[PDB]
């Protein structure tokens, strides 16, 4: 029943605007886990479970998506302590986050960007089908299982229940945030998500994100700093349309010509990752 | 040119 006897805690994996996350192994069966600790004092969004006991939204959102197998990180278990919640998450091994991966390798070949971006699209559709809006899609919140060639979306700490009405609150990453949030402090979930996917795709094919300053975010100009195919530039530009209603749906993204003939995850590992 | 992480929170 207690947290300390049931998991062996190893080293810190990271910390920041997410918390303090340790590597661990579940003693029951030596399964690799990640043990995430969040201070109750630093949690602004709370939900309630089917159980009825009150939890941080992050927990609510992870249970809603941890249904079955996917490109979303699985919540295995959680615990309440006096001043915090501890979340036990899946840990792929070996793993690298997409931010370090792009730093190390630079601009990704399009074939590899295509397989990755496709898998991010499938994961975000999953969240949306489960009623969850992540709100912080970025390379930092994507893990790559280096052996399976599978991507996992992590860190739902800035997410919300998906709704069709307007959002007026946001605590995700500003350089992935859309221009309607910058200027008006309003967005709709899906269209904001697609903008952020546009940033992510540019990040993949160019080796860093397109915009750092507000004025660039609202300016509506995408300069390509790497050789990128016309079809890919068109997709990025569509995703980063200034008017939200001008952005593509997930379907339109996935039917885009640049998105056809995607590699399987195993093929991706074999060609690009071993 | 400088590539960096960006905190959310
Ligand atoms: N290389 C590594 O092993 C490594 C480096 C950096 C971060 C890392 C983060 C993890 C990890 C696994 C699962 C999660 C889930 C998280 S983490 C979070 O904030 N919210 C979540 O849902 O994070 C694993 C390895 C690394
Ligand atoms: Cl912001
Ligand atoms: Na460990």
């Amino acid at each position: 029943e207690p947290l300390e006897s049931q998991y062996q805690v190893g080293p810190l994996l990271g910390s920041g605007g997410f918390g303090s996350v340790y590597s661990g192994i579940r003693v029951s069966d030596n399964l690799p886990v990640a043990i995430k600790h969040v201070e109750k004092d630093r949690i602004s969004d709370w939900g309630e479970l089917p159980n009825g006991t009150r939890v941080p939204m992050e927990v609510v959102l992870l249970k809603k998506v941890s249904s079955g197998f996917s490109g979303v990180i699985r919540l295995l278990d959680w615990f309440e302590r006096p001043d915090s919640f501890v979340l036990i998450l899946e840990r792929p091994e070996p793993v690298q986050d997409l931010f370090d991966f792009i730093t190390e390798r630079g601009a990704l070949q399009e074939e590899l960007a295509r397989s990755f971006f496709w898998q991010v699209l499938e994961a975000v559709r999953h969240c949306h089908n489960c009623g969850v809006l992540h709100r912080d899609i970025k390379d930092e919140n994507i893990l790559i299982d280096l052996n399976r060639g599978e991507l996992k979306l992590i860190d739902f700490g800035s997410g919300a229940l998906l709704k069709d009405t307007v959002y007026t609150d946001f605590d995700g990453t500003r350089v992935y945030s859309p221009p309607e949030w910058i200027r008006y402090h309003r967005y709709h979930g899906r269209s904001a998500a697609v903008w952020s996917l546009g940033i992510l795709l540019y990040d993949m094919v160019c080796g860093d994100i397109p915009f750092e300053h507000d004025e660039e975010i609202i300016g509506g100009q995408v300069f390509f700093r790497q050789r990128v195919s016309s079809e890919c530039q068109h997709l990025i530009r569509w995703c980063l349309a200034l008017r939200p209603s001008d952005r593509p749906t997930f379907e339109e993204i996935q039917n885009h010509p640049w998105m056809q003939d995607v590699l399987l995850p195993q093929e991706t590992a074999e060609i690009h990752l071993h | 040119r400088k590539r960096r992480r960006h905190p959310s929170g």
